[PDB]
């Protein structure tokens, strides 16, 4: 009802880049070609077995992604050496290690404790006194270098807290030099309101498609969200695959006429699918001989590249989870995105959030950036966005559906060697 | 070769060379280590009881192999899937149990023991064809000798085979082999020798066969022993095969069901012919002493539980015990009664409510001075075992053969002989395994 | 020679493969060819005279070839110096540093290493003890501390206590210094209080002149930085760990263990508040020369000192790196001597 | 490997023939009827069995015969005897050390190792308690005398405390605040905490970092968690309203430091304990033995899945649970599967109609378990401290990791892979109809079942076993790679 009589149907709620027309049009997908980033690591494609995780294994996890992110970083900043992080230091010494919280509340400025890798501090923590840095950004998980004393051997101060260091950019091949600018159209779950199963929102986000006809479609999770009041209080007449099914041959049939590049990005809230991250990509529907070559199922986090332009992008709202962890000394959102960037994981938040499950061999596997993408699609229950963090264009374009009123998309033009331009232009608008 | 089989398992018998490629189940993995373990105990019990070629070794042998579903027959069919499936069974559990059976040099000498036992058995009961069929397919070219080179050599054949008569020697086909393999048949000059091959008989080539097995077999022991760590971090694979060489193969006693009605009347009675030494002896002391320890308490008590007496009985039983002697009902019902209450519950550590096995009495909790639990045959000296052997009125050859056993550590089977005396019975058609058992046992012989 | 540059451990060529001994180090040539099997007696044949000073030591000779020290045999080794050496320290809140404030050592100036330890293990001792910067002295701090008869120098900053224990340590020339936690705490903070105080002449806490402070410990650790060259240094931490068991080893525990006895601990609020009364600066004092004195009684009734030497001599290594403890070579000697001893090319030491 | 003379072929050969040492000796110690209760490269520890001291020396001269006769160059001295021993583990003992005076006598001498608590925020009650279970123990008296002598005391006490005739004074905790109140990110599960922003809203001596809070848990009809009923003892004896809250002093403060000493006494467990406190045992309640009475692969379903929750099921009719445990319900021809029939007798509703429903439900339950499981919640194994944190250190002894609480205990998941493995055959064995039919079903019941009338039912049930069966598939605990373990 609400949703339905909506006033602000196609406002721009935000805007970024060169002014374009009222009306967005694209080419249908015809000079287009989506392919998943070909970089050193294999992407995931299938389903990996789960359920069994050796203590053992998440230490050796966690203590190699701090050693490798460790030594680019003093290769980097040319460190000379780097010292055991829980044995007393009277003189200044560089250390490197992980942030976390002495408890298990959120951490604060009291509460923090750096817990070096097997290499160099055979594991140990130490409790973190920050009265001498001068200004700070820190998160559970993050890996730092930190230069500082500890005189009592028992509570390190430091003095130094090294910057990020952020992945080059792609540097485009010439292949794509001659294509013209794409459009991408990207909306991210819950696609029905809180009452209803229909999916009304998608049906209008189909017809929005079909009217401006953009090269791809990037949809994020959850396509049948576990949170639904329908599904937790079991009202549903019909198993979770079928309506799961009905949403995909919907979505798949209706963009027929528009031909454009369907990306379907899986959720940890999709209640339908296996709940672990980094999520393999969804299995269960087989496109029609048709639309073979427009569907790309892809895995949860994901880096595909479009014509050269390399898009990141996961459904987990990576955003909510590290606000409720990052203390600062003095834009937020920004400091998080960076933060993210900087640590070169699509997840660095470590212990994880409540919400989702980490296989921590999947994570190392799957999880590293492999470059600084062209644009970063992360949405969240914040509020929407388009920010530019260290020219990495990161669009939040809210979720297709807050509640019982309708929410917002996001469309943005990319086109590889533009001007570093490689976004033309973005908008989050209103559905 | 219904879905997913091929020509990996082309003979029942195999040398056990390669190692399985395949993907298996955890309850699967298990299930075959536990069968195999059991058919190889059942081999090392039949072989200490019996003659290897006697009949009776041979019949027993078939009733476990059929009652386990190993393969040990050929068929002259085809790979029918069943037949594929037991075959894999075999294959896999081959080096599950020497995964088990190669930490302790020890433990290495027993399984080869066993295997090879297993293996000569299997091997007798082959057809010459099939006999052929497997030397061929392991490279093993031995060549059986033709009619007529038998008759140009018949003299020769019958003064080199010990104890072959003529017409016997008539109904009997020999093999070629390379002196160099018949190292300890040519030594002595109990096989003839032609041109550097000697002429086996039927019987003798086993023996070379076993040799060769064996060579391998210890090698291959060897290699695993020296492959152990990358195993010991398989926390699932862990408990089992650290620990299969001590683990109770028989059936379960804690779950009661049908155990019948005991009145307690009747135990003493027991105590004559159905209890076996172990509690014998502990209800001995009961009644003597008026007390038992904490060990003797929990055997006991256990014991009673599997033989049928309900919570409120074996509170009474105890009860009046205990009160016949430096304890009144508000002592029993403040130290003690929660222990049988507990024995008979089912929470705790599977020790408390579960009674105890053979093994577990005589591998675990050994008697101090003063403790009369344990299993007497291993735990009381030889000479003593012996004084009560006479007590009981056994006769004195009997005696010997238990004696006998006993000085093997073969302990179970000592009780299962001392079973088979008092019942008069040559053959007790079970094998001893758990106390309640043998109480059982005795009952259905009343 | 040595001053010519040093060959790549890679090094190949058309006619050899590989080439062995690059990175030998001078003492341990200089060891394995002269079969100098740990602390003994040597005659050096033809002795020179340096043209500057190069050490610390009262007398200085030089020799032009390392054929001319021989190894003397049988004799008995000579008496040596031992210092026991504790300190009290006080962290500043505001620097995040440790201020030393009192430092008391027990001198015993013939120490036997294979005789049985003196009774009593010391002979003459010393104390330092300074004001807290702006922490005044109590009225009559200098009345008490005459009438209490014992050697304590009154310093009026930081700066002047470790002038005076560097002055003490030149003079009195200590062959080993004793402490607890010796290596990793005591001498890290007397370096940096004295680079921080800019007191000249640090190297007289070592016997080599020395111009640049080591580097900091790294991977390395801190003994291994050779704060002390010269000096053997006994942390009888890492004594204790090689010798006995307990439950801890820290120095209560180790005083409750070895010594049957009752270590009393001023609480670090304590300290600064002991210079209110002479009196509780005295006790102070009274504790730290406690602490001294129980570090030698441990010393000296596990008998680390005949122990390191008779280790020393049978390893055939050099006796610092055998109180060292840890990662230090110490059995490896034996083995580079075994090797070398039956024509063998021992393995380049890993870098 | 930092030896300059590393050399891995070496020590991996010098450590095998140790280890196949070790287990020998292992083997000849039990031959010889005595008891290898610890063993590591460095010592063994043997129980002897024996109350005389020179039958000790002489089977500690035939141990060392035994074992130099298979190898000769092996030396073997005794490092000590114990009287008693108390063990939990290697560093973690109570004993009597025997110091042999010559002539047949010795003198003993108490000796623990690994017994002091880290968290000094105990009651002296607790303290109190566990010094005379410690002083119990390590007395020369049998074991009988010993459990009828704790059991006493552990009476006592708890009746003295449902008296009332404890001192206030001994209800009493101290905790040191070793940051401001305010500043506790876990604030709310800290009494300390709690009694400390307490005090300082009152308005006098602010407490900061380094004071000593006192408090006493007292019950003041809050049905709030004993964390937030924490009042300092003055409030207690001025409000009238406030009570020591007994059940948590029995509970939480003597439970943990008598039986953390008790428990591995065979015999006693935590149930018993509290049952002697006068608690409730139902709130309280080695893989050798395990082998030798069947083995984790030979047990029974029903105790197989003792720990797991069952599949609870709310009727869309009546909304009354329905908890399913197995295929069949009732015996005889009375047996139907479970699915067929509603628990509630008014209510003519088949679960068998809603199967779509039972199957979301299950989908749902799986999801629960496995998020349960990658929680990642890791409590320490020792009892005084019992720290629960969901962060995983890479700081590991031997057995795992160590808590960073007290750092000399493990942490041990809360929910392990097993459990979870254990959970999921649960839900294919309450849907397996073939294996119930052959296994769990009687005769007469198999014969009644075997008919039509239960085909449908068993095509639904058998459409939810694939469900489980199809999660199972993905689970790495269920599989062996066999090309991992042979190479
Ligand atoms: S062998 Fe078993 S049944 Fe026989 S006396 Fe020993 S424990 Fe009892
Ligand atoms: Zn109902
Ligand atoms: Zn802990």
């Amino acid at each position: 009802q609400k949703y339905g009589s909506r006033t602000n149907r196609g406002e721009v709620v935000t805007t970024y880049g060169e002014l374009q027309g009222t009306t967005w049009n694209g080419g249908s997908g015809s000079n287009t070609n989506v392919e998943l980033f070909t970089s050193l690591d294999e992407p995931l494609t299938k389903m990996y077995k789960f359920m069994f995780q050796k203590l053992m294994d998440i230490r050796e996890v966690v203590s190699i992604k701090i050693e490798e992110l460790g030594a680019s970083l003093k290769d980097h900043f040319q460190i000379d050496e780097f010292t055991s992080v829980s044995l007393p230091a009277q003189e200044t010494v560089t250390v490197l290690g992980q942030i976390g919280c002495d408890s298990n509340g959120k951490l604060n400025s009291k509460s923090v404790i750096l817990e070096g890798d097997r290499e160099h501090s055979a594991g140990m923590q130490v409790p973190v006194d920050l009265s001498e840095l001068k200004d700070y950004s820190l998160f559970p998980g993050q890996v730092v270098i930190m230069e500082g004393t500890n005189s009592t051997g028992r509570r390190f101060v430091p003095t130094k807290l090294y910057e990020g260091v952020p992945l080059p950019f792609h540097q485009p091949s010439k292949e794509f030099e001659e294509c013209p600018q794409q459009m991408v159209i990207t909306a991210c779950g819950p696609f029905t309101t809180s009452d209803t199963i229909t999916y009304d929102a998608l049906k209008d986000l189909i017809d929005i498609v079909n009217r401006d006809r953009p090269d791809i479609c990037i949809l994020l999770g959850p396509f049948l969200d576990a949170k639904h009041e329908q599904i937790e209080n079991l009202q549903l007449t019909v198993t979770f695959e079928d309506v799961f099914k009905r949403c995909l041959k919907m979505i798949i049939e209706g963009t027929r006429p528009s031909g454009c590049h369907l990306v379907i990005v899986p959720s940890l809230r999709d209640v339908h699918h296996d709940p672990v991250y980094p999520q393999p990509p969804f299995s269960c529907f087989e496109p029609a001989k048709e639309d073979k070559e427009r569907v790309h199922f892809v895995a949860d986090p994901c880096t595909l590249s479009v014509n050269g332009v390399v898009i990141g992008m996961t459904s987990t709202d990576l955003l909510f989870h590290m606000g409720a962890e990052e203390i600062s000394s003095s834009d937020r959102f920004s400091r998080i995105l960076r933060h993210i960037l900087t640590q070169r994981s699509y997840y660095p938040l470590y212990p994880p959030n409540e919400e989702i499950n980490i296989d921590y061999e999947a994570l190392y596997s799957y999880t590293p950036m492999p470059v600084t993408p062209d644009v970063f699609i992360v949405p969240s229950e914040l509020r929407y966005f388009i920010k530019d963090v260290t020219g990495c264009i990161c669009i939040n374009p809210g979720r297709l559906t807050k509640g019982l009123v309708g929410g917002t998309y996001a469309r943005f033009l990319v086109k590889s060697g533009a001007m570093r331009s490689t976004c033309i232009s973005a908008q989050v608008v209103r559905v | 070769t219904g879905d997913r089989k091929g020509d990996l398992y082309p003979s029942s018998l195999q040398f056990y060379q390669h190692p399985p490629t395949e993907n298996i189940s955890l309850i699967e993995f298990e299930t075959f280590a536990i069968e195999r373990l059991k058919l190889l105990k059942a081999v090392e019990n039949l072989g200490v009881s019996y003659v290897k070629n006697s009949e009776e070794y041979s019949k027993k042998l078939e009733l476990e192999l059929r009652k386990l579903k190993f393969p040990y027959r050929p068929l002259h069919e085809e790979i029918s899937d069943d037949v594929y499936d037991l075959r894999r069974k075999d294959h896999i559990s081959h080096f599950i149990l020497r995964l088990a059976y190669c930490q302790s040099e020890d433990l290495r000498r027993w399984f080869i023991q066993q295997e090879m036992d297993l293996f000569k058995f299997r091997f007798g009961l082959l057809t010459k064809e099939s006999v052929q069929e497997f030397l061929k397919l392991n490279d093993l070219q031995y060549v059986a000798i033709s009619e007529d080179e038998k008759n140009m050599h018949k003299e020769d054949l019958m003064n080199s085979s010990f104890g072959l008569s003529l017409t016997k020697m008539e109904d009997t086909e020999f093999y070629k082999v390379p002196f160099q393999a018949a190292l300890d048949l040519v030594r002595p000059r109990k096989v003839f020798l032609w041109r550097g091959f000697a002429f086996i008989p039927h019987k003798d080539i086993v023996s070379i066969v076993l040799n060769d097995f064996r060579a391998k077999l210890s090698k291959a022991l060897a290699l695993s022993a020296r492959s152990l760590p990358v195993v010991q971090s398989d926390e699932r694979l862990q408990p089992l095969l650290n620990h299969l060489s001590h683990s109770y193969i028989g059936q379960d006693f804690s779950s009661q069901s049908n155990t019948g009605k005991i009145s307690l009347e009747q135990i003493d009675g027991f105590a004559a012919k159905s209890f076996p030494l172990c509690m014998r002896q502990l209800h001995k002391s009961l009644r003597e002493n008026h007390h038992l320890r904490h060990g003797g308490r929990m055997q006991y008590g256990l014991f009673l539980k599997g033989i049928g007496l309900t919570l409120e009985q074996a509170l009474q039983f105890w009860r009046l015990e205990f009160t016949k002697g430096k304890v009144d009902s508000e002592k029993f019902d403040k130290v003690y009664a929660y222990s049988i209450r507990h024995n008979y519950g089912k929470e705790g550590k599977r020790t408390d409510y579960t009674p105890y096995s053979c093994m577990k009495v005589i591998l675990s909790n050994p008697p101090s001075q003063g403790d009369y639990h344990g299993c007497p045959f291993r735990h009381s000296d030889p000479e003593l075992l012996k004084q009560k052997l006479q007590s009981f009125k056994v006769p004195s050859s009997g005696i010997n053969q238990i004696l006998e056993l006993v000085k093997g550590m073969h302990y179970q089977l000592a009780c299962q002989k001392y079973f088979e005396l008092t019942h008069s019975v040559d053959d007790c058609g079970f094998s001893l395994n758990h106390p309640n058992q043998y109480f059982a046992e005795s009952q259905k012989l009343l | 020679s040595a001053d010519s540059p040093q060959l790549p451990q890679d090094l190949k060529g058309e006619t050899f493969s590989h080439v062995f001994g690059t990175n030998t180090s001078s003492l341990e040539l200089f060891l394995l060819s002269r079969k100098i099997k740990g602390p003994s007696w040597l005659e050096i044949k033809s002795p020179q005279l340096s043209s500057q000073p190069m050490s610390w030591c009262k007398v200085e000779a030089v020799v032009t070839r390392p054929d001319q020290v021989s190894v003397v045999k049988d004799l008995a080794p000579p008496p040596v110096v031992v210092l026991s050496l504790s300190m009290k320290t006080v962290q500043n809140a505001k620097t995040h540093q440790n201020e030393i404030v009192a430092i008391a050592a027990l001198v015993h100036h013939t120490f036997p290493l294979d005789k049985a330890p003196p009774q009593p293990p010391f002979q003459t001792h010393f104390c330092v003890l300074s004001k807290l910067n702006d922490c005044i002295f109590p009225y009559d701090y200098n009345e008490a501390v005459k009438q209490k008869n014992a050697n304590i120098e009154i310093a009026l900053t930081e700066r002047t206590l470790l002038g005076f224990f560097l002055a003490k340590i030149h003079k009195i020339d200590p062959d080993v210094i004793v402490g607890h936690d010796i290596y990793g705490f005591d001498l890290e903070v007397l370096l940096q209080r004295i680079n921080s105080c800019k007191v000249p002449f640090w190297s007289k806490i070592g016997r080599l002149r020395r111009s640049v402070m080591p580097k900091l410990g790294g991977r390395s650790g801190f003994a291994e930085r050779n704060a002390a060259c010269g000096r053997i240094i006994c942390d009888i931490e890492i004594s204790a760990k090689e010798l006995i068991r307990c439950k801890s080893y820290h120095l209560s525990e180790l005083v409750h263990q070895i010594l049957k006895a009752e270590r009393v601990v001023i609480p670090p609020e304590n300290i600064r508040n002991a210079y209110n009364d002479s009196v509780h600066l005295l006790y102070m004092l009274e504790n730290t020369w406690i602490d001294a004195k129980f570090i030698l009684q441990i010393m000296c009734e596990l008998n680390v000192l005949p122990l390191a030497l008779q280790i020393t001599n049978i390893a055939g290594n050099v006796m610092s790196r055998t109180l060292m403890g840890g990662r230090s070579e110490r059995n490896e000697y034996l083995l580079l001597h075994a090797f070398t001893e039956n024509n063998f090319i021992v393995p380049d030491k890993p870098v | 490997s930092y030896s300059r003379f590393y050399a891995k072929p070496l020590a991996a050969l010098v450590t095998h023939q140790g280890r196949e040492i070790l287990l020998h000796t292992k083997e000849m110690v039990q031959k010889m009827n005595l008891e290898v209760i610890y063993g590591d490269t460095d010592s063994i520890m043997i129980n002897t069995n024996c109350n005389n001291l020179e039958e000790v020396f002489k089977l500690g001269n035939r141990v060392k015969s035994e074992i130099n006769k298979s190898y000769k160059l092996l030396e073997i001295d005794i490092d000590g005897i114990f009287k008693s021993l108390l063990l939990l583990k290697k560093k973690k003992y109570a004993a009597l050390t025997v110091e042999p005076t010559g002539d047949g006598k010795y003198v003993t001498k108490q000796e623990l190792k690994g017994l002091d608590i880290v968290r000094r925020d105990w009651c002296e009650l607790a303290k109190q308690a566990g010094n005379y279970v410690i002083s119990q123990i390590l007395s020369d008296q049998p074991r009988d005398s010993i459990v009828e002598n704790i059991q006493k005391k552990l009476t006592e006490i708890g009746e003295n405390v449902t008296n009332g005739t404890v001192p206030i004074t001994q209800y009493e905790i101290n905790k040191a605040l070793t940051k401001d109140p305010q500043d506790y990110p876990d604030k709310k599960s800290l009494p300390h905490v709690h009694v400390a922003l307490w005090i300082n809203s009152q308005g006098g001596r602010k407490v900061k970092a380094g004071d000593t809070i006192s408090y006493v848990i007292c019950q003041d009809g809050s049905n709030l968690s004993a964390s937030q009923r924490a009042y300092a003892q003055e409030q207690l004896q001025k409000q009238e309203n406030l009570s020591i809250d007994t059940q948590y002093y029995l509970s939480q403060q003597v439970h943990p430091v008598v039986a953390r000493i008790c428990e591995p006494i065979d015999g006693i467990d935590s149930a018993l304990i509290a049952m002697w406190l006068g608690l409730d045992p139902s709130q309280f309640r080695d893989e050798e033995n395990d082998a030798l009475l069947g083995g984790p692969s030979q047990l029974t379903d029903e105790e197989k899945y003792r720990d797991c929750e069952r599949f609870k099921f709310f009727c869309p009719k009546c909304g009354t649970e329905n908890i399913y445990d197995n295929v069949f319900d009732g015996s005889g021809l009375q047996i139907e599967p479970g699915l067929k029939r509603c628990s509630k007798p008014e209510c003519d509703a088949s679960p068998l109609d809603y199967v779509i429903q039972v199957h979301n439900k299950l989908l749902l339950d799986i999801r629960r378990y496995i998020k349960k499981y990658y929680s990642g919640w890791l409590v320490c194994e020792e009892k005084t401290c019992q720290n629960r944190t969901r962060r995983l250190p890479l700081s590991f002894s031997r057995n795992g990791p160590i808590c960073q609480a007290c750092s000399k205990a493990t942490l041990r998941s809360e929910y392990p892979e097993k459990a979870l493995y254990t959970q999921l055959c649960f839900y294919r064995f309450i849907f397996d109809w073939d294996y119930a039919l052959e296994k769990v079903v009687s005769e007469q019941e198999r014969g009644h079942l075997k008919k039509k009338l239960f085909q449908e039912s068993e095509n639904q049930y058998k459409k939810l076993k694939s469900t489980v069966d199809q999660v199972l598939s993905r689970s790495g605990y269920s599989e062996v790679n066999l090309s991992k373990l042979f190479q």
